[PDB]
């Protein structure tokens, strides 16, 4: 898988798991949760009409919030990258911020609220912190 | 039933002062050109040249107006330009009048508090626009029952809704009488909260 | 240009088409009376200061201010009317006394204002007739024939009859009363006509 | 208005019935009734025949005009004519649903009168679309309706006239 | 959006008798404003048969004859045709009789007819209707008679024969037997001389994609041109045909289903994209000469900083991006030689730089531009193809992308995800500037005289800045010396860039001119300046200083070999910039306008 294909979308989630008896206790729990085995109906018609009725835009506070953000996430890749150069990383681009943005959009068109705010941006750009940092992982 | 909003004045001489669709009418913008500068406010658009563009709501360009056009003066927006009058002519039943507004008739009997050249020529659209889409409401709104009228009602304006909405409520309440229904008695506004 | 805030008033009223008294908005009402103050004071500086010194050119400037409150004026007053007349519906329509999931979302003067229409109007009700008038809030149907089949659909405590002879209502069970008594209550939403 | 007060000014018609009870004359605001003699007709008022009527105390009697002959003309005399013709009564549509609903088996072939009725007025409705059409098409200002009754003024007048209030409204908009 | 007019009407400012004496009526047209007496002698005056009308006037000259006529366009048309030819007798009577018989075509706003081929049902038989839509075939246009002219050798007489069938107004199917003996005494020979045929096409309209309800193979609808109508439409177009509807019955044995073919006899055409800026003002021409006087010593700077303000950085890309929408000069010597004179661009650098960016805003820019990626073309597919036809089956060579884009630009985005077999076929029709193709059946040598902007991410995914520059590009030094200037836009990784980078795009997602450099440069394309003995011997030297390696510096690699070939690449960039200025003499100060960017875009320096 290319570093650029790869890199055409915005979002990795890879899986992971433990093995801790405490954890196995977890894994006991799913055991059953399977072995027995808001309505889509209704969530669907719900979003037939929420994806037409809201136009959302940022707010100008959201601007210096992901301009410090994306900022100080570019100014660490170099010294990164310089240095360690293991022929293959990942490191941001504006291609990643549009999709921040268009992120947050989606968010705040959950509310019908029509100018977004700090009330996502920062738990969107952890989310992406993970997402991310698997394809750190993975790529390495 | 005992519920009467203020209706609206956007077709006569002026506009009611409490109506809210007048209020929301007024809002929709506007090109202007400017006479003078615009000392202490340029911030918007510290100081406005003289001859510049811009788009204003109506109700700020009511007083802003005068004969002489002391301040500013105003151009009517395509849509009741010369273009779009001879659309208007070809066949009125085939125009959104929904995405030309959503208030046509409104907007266009305040553009006559303007004194432009045009208005012997605007004041004969509007009549016969209306004129023309009159035998389409008078016949899908009396003759629409029990059905999906979310889709006879997708091209028309707050001042064509309005009648949309008188000729159901019409038909709807001589079916209902004819069927022995109007007789029995029932909860006016709470099955509005139900 | 201006009234972006108060513009935030009116486009909620348009949405609830119903007659439905939506929730009271002390904090856009606040909001847009500062704004009103803040262009005021600092309109009526360059006012004093054109006939302090002739910069008669922000003639403009005092328009584009003047107009642009008398908006503002007329965007909070409508709205404060408005709400007055999804009030005054609750009188002809529920009753004399509302539920309090209503008298919750009135701002507390509007309560001042109905007690105040309510008892006028019960006041000239009281005066048409020699014998404590003509109750003019019942009767909204002609009426068909003498009596009418109800049928109770939640509790209530115990329903009068002018005689002293009391009534139960539970649930579900149906009497056959006057439909000169049973108009208040088929009205709101606790009996309901069945032999239609 | 609405039909449900069109139907109570049409309870005020004469008809005619022959009761089964004894009653000496009444006193009413709006007249006299009685006295009521066993099996002898007498003229009341409709509010009163229908009620008395469902508590079974009566027998109704079709009006004279409800004839399934003279109905048969009346059906096209309306079609040949190019205008409102005149009507047996102001009330026509309501006499024949409440007398035909509550007394269908006092009266003889009530399911052709039904559809004779219905025929007239389906006609009478299509006159007026017509007539309230070349009134627009051609800017009217006055409109002489004939022998219109109220019921069809009713269920497309309220429409009518608040489509050509916002008519005189758009055509006189520009003498100031 | 409804297009409820040929005129798009937003922003148009920036018996058989009563029929034929009042079509005349309206012709006259000399008593209110002359608005047709001034075009039926235009038309004369060029040698046109038909004439374009306008039913918004029919309408408010005479409402019930705009009624009848897009109710029963036949009868209408057959009698409009003829008080048309009434009326150009009645100017030139010696014109009115060069021409068989005149036509006329429609235009201006119908009401319920401007329809769709998905729309177009069977009650607009017979009805004027203005269909819109992409072309997606046409046919081989062929003659038709209409007329013939025999002769007797016998009798020394002249017969004639008229012909009609069911592609016409009138509709009576009539036998081409040519007579030989119309009585049997005396033979006939045909005269083809004095005959008269037409034209003849046949095309297929299909709905747009962007307008079909996606769940079904859109409509489609047959169009039969005509007369002079005939090449009007290209495969892959968007027209607006306004031709009346017809049904065109048949029989096979005296025995007909009633299954009937429906056609459009079509009697106009729009292209509905303006394609195309030679529609200047006065007013216009005027601001040029003005901006072109102002200041000759700022106008390339000035031009190329308006270039793509959506962009932070790149200032020399986007100078010799505005070099390449320029272009040279082609010289053409007198033995029949050839110089091309274009310029070729080719940019490499890390993810997320904007190069897409610059490709997709070169193609809008420019006219005659053609997108093209590096997996969705073959080498094979971007010059010429040969093939077969499905009527004739005889062979024939389809034009590649880069043959279409004659005269134009063609952008290749990935340019290094395409095969080594693939590049070759390039090398041919980026300098000699013509394909060359010897197939099984076909030979051929077809123009393509086009220029190429080209983009590459470097080999490692990310431009390692120790290696080299030759070891971070896979290209060979053969076809590394076809593109000219080769651009490393490695991510600038420097902190200033990125934030004001992030400022201008986030305003975006908060919401000289623009329409200037269209007409500016439209205009100053055609000059041709001319090289000048003070210049031409300062490019000999900066060249014979470029080939010296020892000049160039230490601790400093070379992007691409310098040969000859850029020798007459600074002779192009130097032309193409004192295009700007309108200058027509290049002088010292192009040909120093021109060496920087070259110095700066061949050699690049290694870190360590």
């Amino acid at each position: 898988f290319m570093p650029t294909i790869l890199s055409r979308f915005d979002m990795i989630f890879i899986v992971k798991d433990e093995h801790n008896e405490e954890r196995d206790v977890m894994l006991a729990k799913h055991v059953i949760t399977l072995h027995v085995s808001i309505d889509l109906a209704k969530l669907k018609k719900f979003i037939a009409y929420c994806r037409v009725k809201c136009g959302p835009r940022l707010s100008a506070e959201a601007a210096e919030k992901l301009k410090n953000r994306y900022i100080i996430m570019r100014s660490g890749a170099r010294q990164h990258e310089r240095d360690s150069d293991r022929r293959s990383s990942i490191p941001i681009t504006v291609r990643q911020l549009e999709a921040i943005v268009r992120i947050a959009e989606a968010l705040s068109k959950m509310k019908l609220q029509p100018f977004a705010t700090e009330a996502d941006v920062e738990e969107a750009l952890r989310l992406f912190q993970v997402s991310t940092l698997d394809a750190a992982l993975s790529g390495t | 039933e005992a519920y009467f909003r203020v209706e609206s004045g956007a077709l006569g001489p002026e506009e009611n002062f409490l109506s809210l669709d007048d209020i929301l009418m007024s809002h929709e913008k506007l090109p202007v050109r400017t006479e003078t500068a615009m000392p202490r406010l340029g911030a918007f658009f510290n100081a406005v040249p003289q001859g510049s563009k811009l788009e204003l709501p109506l109700w700020l360009a009511k007083g802003l107006f005068d004969n002489k056009r002391r301040i500013l003066s105003v151009e009517l927006p395509k849509i009741y330009q010369e273009g779009w009058r001879t659309v208007f002519s070809a066949d009125p039943n085939v125009v959104d009048l929904h995405k030309m507004g959503p208030h046509f008739y409104g907007f266009g009997s305040q553009l006559l508090h303007f004194d432009s050249p045009e208005n012997a020529d605007i004041s004969q659209s509007l009549l016969q626009t209306f004129i023309g889409r009159f035998r389409r409401i008078m016949d899908s709104s009396q003759n629409a029952y029990n059905e999906d009228t979310s889709a006879l009602v997708a091209r028309l304006d707050e001042m064509e809704r309005g009648l949309f909405q008188t000729g159901q409520k019409g038909l709807n309440d001589f079916q209902c009488w004819e069927k022995g229904q109007a007789s029995q008695i029932t909860a006016s506004n709470l099955v509005q909260n139900y | 240009m201006f009234c972006e805030k108060a513009m935030e008033l009116i486009r909620e009223l348009h949405r609830a088409p119903e007659g439905q008294l939506p929730a009271f908005n002390e904090d856009g009402l606040r909001q847009v009376l500062e704004e009103m103050k803040a262009l005021y004071e600092q309109n009526q500086s360059d006012v004093n200061e054109a006939k302090s010194g002739g910069r008669s050119d922000l003639i403009p400037t005092i328009k584009f201010r003047h107009c642009s409150l008398l908006r503002n004026r007329r965007c909070t007053v409508a709205y404060l009317y408005d709400r007055l007349l999804r009030i005054r519906a609750l009188r002809w329509e529920y009753g004399s006394v509302l539920p309090n999931a209503l008298r919750f979302h009135m701002a507390a003067e509007e309560m001042e204002w109905f007690n105040n229409y309510k008892r006028s109007l019960a006041t000239y009700m009281r005066s048409l007739g020699g014998d404590e008038g003509l109750d003019i809030t019942q009767d909204m149907k002609p009426p068909k024939s003498l009596y009418i089949e109800v049928r109770c659909l939640k509790d209530y405590g115990e329903f009068e009859v002018d005689d002293g002879t009391s009534v139960l209502l539970k649930k579900n069970s149906q009497h056959f009363l006057p439909r000169w008594k049973c108009e208040q209550l088929i009205r709101q939403g606790v009996l309901e006509h069945i032999l239609s | 208005m609405d039909a449900a007060e069109v139907e109570f000014l049409a309870e005020k018609e004469l008809v005619t019935i022959i009761p089964n009870f004894s009653l000496d004359k009444i006193y009413l605001i709006g007249g006299d009734l009685g006295p009521f003699n066993p099996g002898l007709p007498v003229e009341v008022p409709l509010w009163l025949a229908i009620n008395l009527k469902q508590r079974q105390k009566c027998r109704l009697l079709p009006p004279e005009w409800m004839d399934v002959e003279k109905l048969e003309k009346m059906r096209d005399h309306e079609r040949k004519e190019e205008t409102f013709t005149p009507m047996p009564s102001p009330y026509y549509m309501e006499l024949t649903k409440l007398l035909l609903n509550h007394a269908s088996d006092n009266i003889p072939k009530a399911d052709e009168i039904r559809t004779l009725v219905k025929d007239m007025w389906d006609t009478r409705i299509a006159k007026l679309r017509v007539s309230a059409d070349s009134f627009v098409r051609q800017q009217e200002a006055h409109a002489k309706l004939d022998n219109l009754t109220l019921m069809e003024i009713n269920t497309s007048g309220t429409f009518l006239t608040q489509a050509l209030n916002h008519m005189y409204k758009l055509r006189t908009n520009l003498q100031p | 959006m409804l297009p409820r007019s040929p005129p798009l009407p937003r922003g148009n400012l920036w018996e058989l008798r009563e029929a034929q004496r009042d079509y005349l009526d309206f012709l006259d047209d000399e008593e209110d404003q002359g608005i047709y007496q001034s075009k039926v002698r235009e038309l004369i005056s060029d040698n046109q048969y038909r004439l374009i009308v306008n039913v918004n006037d029919l309408r408010r000259k005479n409402e019930k004859r705009a009624n009848r006529l897009l109710n029963n366009a036949f009868e209408e048309l057959v009698a409009f045709q003829r008080a048309l030819k009434d009326f150009v007798a009645s100017i030139d009577a010696t014109y009115a009789k060069q021409y068989e018989e005149f036509y006329v075509g429609l235009e201006g706003s119908f009401g319920s007819k401007h329809v769709s081929p998905r729309t177009l049902t069977s009650c607009f038989l017979s009805c004027v209707v203005c269909v819109e839509g992409i072309v997606t075939k046409c046919s081989l246009v062929r003659p038709k008679v209409v007329r013939s002219v025999h002769y007797c050798p016998a009798t020394k007489k002249t017969i004639e024969r008229r012909y009609s069938d069911l592609t016409t107004l009138v509709a009576f199917p009539s036998s081409s037997v040519y007579p030989t003996k119309d009585e049997e005494n005396n033979p006939l020979e045909t005269e083809y001389g004095l005959s008269v045929y037409k034209d003849h096409q046949t095309i297929t309209i299909q709905e747009m994609p962007e307008k079909a309800p996606a769940g079904q193979l859109p409509r489609s609808v047959d169009v039969i041109l005509d007369d002079d109508l005939v090449d009007k439409a290209k495969p892959g177009d968007r027209v607006q045909v306004v031709g009346t509807y017809r049904c065109l019955p048949g029989k096979k044995g005296g025995y007909t289903s009633g299954t009937f073919r429906t056609v459009l006899i079509a009697c106009n055409v729009k292209q509905m994209s303006k394609d195309a800026q030679p529609s200047f003002s006065a007013e216009d021409i005027a601001k040029i000469k003005k901006f072109s006087k102002t200041r000759s010593k700022d106008i390339f700077d000035q031009l190329a900083k308006s270039l793509a303000p959506s962009i932070h950085g790149h200032d020399y890309v986007k100078k010799a991006i505005l070099c390449l929408l320029l272009g040279g000069v082609e010289r053409d010597l007198e033995n029949g030689s050839h110089i091309r004179g274009d310029i070729n661009i080719l940019l490499i650098g890390d993810p997320s730089v904007a190069k897409s960016q610059l490709l997709r805003y070169v193609l809008c820019t420019a006219p005659r531009a053609i997108p093209t990626t590096g997996r969705g073309s073959s080498g094979v597919g971007l010059t010429a193809a040969v093939t077969t036809d499905q009527e004739t089956g005889e062979r024939r060579l389809e034009a590649g992308a880069m043959v279409l884009a004659d005269r134009g630009v063609v952008c290749i985005d990935e340019f290094d995800k395409m095969s080594d077999m693939d590049r070759t076929a390039i090398h041919e029709v980026m300098e000699q500037g013509r394909v060359t193709i010897a197939k099984a059946g076909i030979h051929a040598r077809l123009n393509a005289r086009c220029s190429v902007l080209a983009a590459a991410n470097p080999v490692y995914g990310r431009y390692d800045q120790y290696k080299t520059p030759m070891e971070n590009i896979g290209l060979q030094d053969s076809l590394l010396s076809r593109f000219d200037l080769l651009f490393i836009m490695l991510d600038q990784m420097d902190p200033e860039q990125d934030r004001e980078i992030s400022d201008h795009v986030l305003r975006m997602h908060r919401y000289v001119s623009a329409a200037f450099m269209k007409k500016y440069i439209h205009v100053a394309k055609i000059i041709k300046p001319v090289l000048t003995q003070e210049s031409a011997t300062y490019i000999a030297e900066e060249y014979s200083r470029l080939r010296s390696q020892d000049s160039m510096s230490s601790d400093t690699a070379r992007t691409s070999p310098v040969t000859a070939r850029t020798l007459e690449t600074l002779i192009r960039l130097a032309t193409a910039h004192a295009k700007a200025r309108m200058s027509k003499t290049v002088d010292l100060q192009d040909a120093e306008e021109a060496v920087e960017l070259v110095q700066y875009a061949y050699f690049k320096k290694v870190l360590e």
